[PDB]
RNA sequence: UUUAUUAAAAACACAGCACUCUGCAAACACGAAAGUGGACGUAUAGGGUGUGAUGCCUGCCCGGUGCUGGAAGGUUAAUU
RNA sequence: GAACUGCAUCUGAUACUGUUGAGCUAGAGUAUGUGAGAGGAAGGUAGAAUUCCAGGUGUAGCGGUGAAAUGCGUAGAGAUCUGGAGGAAUACCGAUGGCGAAGGCAGCCUUCUGGCAUAAUACUGACACUGAGGCUCGAAAGCGUGGGUAGCAAACAGGAUUAGAUACCCUGGUAGUCCACGCCGUAAACGAUGUCUACUAGUCGUUGGGUCCGGACUUAGUGACGCAGCUAACGCAAUAAGUA
């Protein structure tokens, strides 16, 4: 849940942190890590490419199994950790033959368990199964796009998609952009909604705290000089421009979707 | 809640004669583990309010009978209370 | 606690409602149930038209079981594709005499 | 003497053409049977075994 | 935090708020392309824009210019 | 002289109050069997209907009003048929009917759960009533955060009516209404009637029981009348506004 902080400081007045005494305090499991730098947004060019990245904690990768292909053989869930690399919680798997693997954890799973993966697995939380396995109306996460591909939508923490149905060799999808979409029905899904359901709940509190987080400081452009940006110029504050981004691109409604071969997999949006 | 076969059971214990079931004692005891049950269906139903009134009226109830005992029998009161924990 | 549950099985999936049955009546006298009566109303007009049919299969079966078997008895139920409706209710006693419908 | 939910026969003279349970005025059966005439009328109704209506 | 070397500030940033884009070979950015970053991330995420803790709040105008949706009609390139 | 109502200290009395010992069951409770209920909380589901999206038929209107107009419609509306999405409420039953301390509570089902009504036996033996402060609960509206959003609809926009019309009527329409968790603590929160006792003509309904022989009686509610009594009058009248 949420703990607000108390103002012994004004930089501690706004702090409200998620907190889940239930995940292990310990280290991770040592053999699924791997080493990961910082990148300060730069290419292979040494260019920054996405602004606003740099500095932060240095932290490990974990391998997550996103794919799930040890169909038939249960695992149990040794412990649920916490991940730098993500906002979900990460369930450290134990299978019977003792391979141990990292997968999204649902909000509806607990240390002790036994997950399954395949098709011919129960209907719980954790469960990865194929799309035509799974009957219409529950809420699922871990969805893949290509098959044997790997999860690729409805990773983070409380991410959920409806199964709306089925029309043939497609499942039509409702993902939490409020967009419906299909896809093939031989693709797999794990059961239940991603856990740390109360990620968005929280508040950083300070400036420091998004600077722990590998994030610089963003200026707006209308501090700028029109050197710089579209919207730097004038004598005190004045925008003068339509809004838009610092290489002239509007950033108030105009449409950025450039791809027509992945056009006929998607139903239609949702208009609030 | 409780049963037939728990509830006979309590009095059985704090049996003040034969067969009685109306002492203080045996009343208050049946108050105290009717009360302790109840504590596990609000703890899931909170909002449970019009439920709730009923269990005030029985810890209201157990609080009259205490009274009564300790102006009574003042060994009477201090031994009960000394077994259900109050 | 004594059940009493009605089944409605889809006309197509009428071939299958025997073992569908005994799939549910061996799962309760696993578990140290009774069943107390148990008949097939067979095919009969629906009122109105569910899910697109008109006639469909009806099964009761009065059952005694406790509440974890209850709960396996409702998730077989929904996620069986074939039952379209379900009625669950408790009764005081046991019904065992023919139902006058059949 | 007692009323169940599978006396379809049974609840068709309580019922309208149209499908409405027909009030107690009409009738006259007692308050308590109309309770329990109205309850299983209406699982009947879920069942499949009565109509809601006489149009679907 | 800032005008290294006349301006340290009310300027910038900031936690927070909103709009908008983006279904993943994502949008977006570097690049001539290959290859990259975004990200071994996946809409509780990522980008852009504005505003700038908090408290009370945030009225009217879609005529203009944008943006989004629509196609009845008018006009309309190469080509033929 | 009387009085100074008083105060003090002894003595006597024991009907009542106080304090105590023992006992009793008639007030209040307990155990056991049945019964009724929109009592509360959590989940699930069903059928109508509205709205929206997509198609088929079809063509010049639809909608609305006291009339109109705004609005929708030849980019194909309205009507009709077939699908899909979604939210909210649960027609009939339905009832001066029921349950709840009040506020309130209606499709159906499961789970957790409160009180009440009822016959008999057993039991405790005055454990009672009321209650300043206090605490709890507490319609609707409203507020915070997070979801949802079909219909209705404050605000708002337009059309009318009018001298004007910041209205009534019309076409739209956002907060809200819905959900979760918290605040708020107020209503003509009313029976404008505090709670708890006992007693006082009667008549006719009705709900849940019970006991007798279709009736009769007895209970706990809920009503319509109507004596005595009360009331300024209205009126109340065993559910008192009568007698205490």
């Amino acid at each position: 849940p949420i703990v607000k902080a108390k103002p012994t400081s004004p930089g501690r007045r706004f702090v409200e942190k998620v907190v889940h005494p239930h995940l292990y305090k310990g280290r991770p499991f040592a053999a699924l890590l791997e080493s990961k730098s910082k990148t300060g947004g730069r290419n292979n060019n040494g260019r920054i490419t996405t602004r606003h990245i740099g500095g932060g904690h240095k932290q490990h990768y974990r391998i997550i199994d996103f794919k799930r292909t040890k169909d038939n053989i249960p695992a149990t869930v040794e412990r649920i950790e916490y991940d730098p690399n993500r906002t979900a919680h990460i369930a450290l798997l134990k299978y019977a033959d003792g391979e141990r693997r990292y997968i999204i954890a649902a909000k509806k799973q607990a240390v002790g368990d036994t997950v399954m993966s395949g098709e011919a697995s129960p209907i719980r939380p954790g469960n990865c199964l194929p799309l035509k396995n799974i009957p219409l109306g529950t809420v699922i996460h871990n969805i893949e796009l290509k098959i044997g591909k790997g999860a690729q939508m409805a990773r983070a923490a409380g991410a959920s998609v409806q199964l709306l149905g089925r029309d043939g060799i497609y499942a039509i999808l409702r993902l939490r952009s409020g967009e419906t979409r299909r896809v093939h029905v031989n693709c797999r899904a794990v059961i239940g909604e991603v856990s740390n359901t109360e990620n968005n709940l929280k508040s950083l509190g300070k400036a420091g705290a998004s600077r722990w987080r590998g994030i610089r400081p963003s200026v707006r452009g209308v501090a700028m000089n029109p050197v710089d940006h579209p919207h730097g110029g004038g004598e005190g504050r004045n925008k003068g421009r339509h809004p838009t981004s610092p290489w002239g691109q509007k950033s108030k409604g105009l449409k950025t979707r450039h791809n027509k071969r992945t056009d006929s997999m998607i139903i239609r949006r949702a208009k609030k | 809640m409780l049963t037939n076969s728990d509830r006979e059971q309590i009095i059985a214990q704090y049996q003040r004669g034969e067969n009685d079931t109306g002492s203080p004692e045996v009343q208050v005891a049946l108050l105290s583990a009717r009360i302790n049950d109840l504590q596990n269906h609000f703890k899931a139903h909170k909002a449970d309010h019009h439920s709730r009134r009923g269990l005030i009226r029985m810890v209201n109830t157990r609080r009259k009978l205490l009274d009564y005992l300790k102006g009574k029998d003042l060994g009477r009161y201090t031994t009960l209370i000394s077994q259900l924990g109050l | 606690r004594h059940y009493e549950v009605v089944l409605l099985v889809h006309p197509d999936q009428s071939d299958q409602v025997v073992g569908m049955v005994e799939r549910y009546i061996k799962l309760v006298q696993d578990n140290n149930g009774i069943i107390h009566r148990l008949e097939d109303w067979g095919r009969r007009q629906l009122a109105y038209p569910i899910n697109k049919i008109h006639k469909a299969h009806y099964v009761l079966f009065n059952i005694e079981t406790n509440g974890e078997t209850l709960a396996e008895l409702e998730e077989l139920f929904r996620y069986n594709d074939a039952i379209i409706r379900s009625l669950v209710m408790r009764r005081d006693d046991a019904i065992t005499e023919e139902s006058q419908l059949a | 003497t007692h009323i169940d939910y599978k006396d379809v026969e049974l609840l068709k003279q309580y019922i309208s053409e149209n499908g409405k349970i027909v009030p107690s005025r009409i009738t006259g059966t007692s308050t308590k049977y109309q309770r329990q005439l109205a309850t299983a009328i209406k699982q009947a109704r879920y069942l499949s075994l009565l109509p809601y209506t006489d149009n679907h």
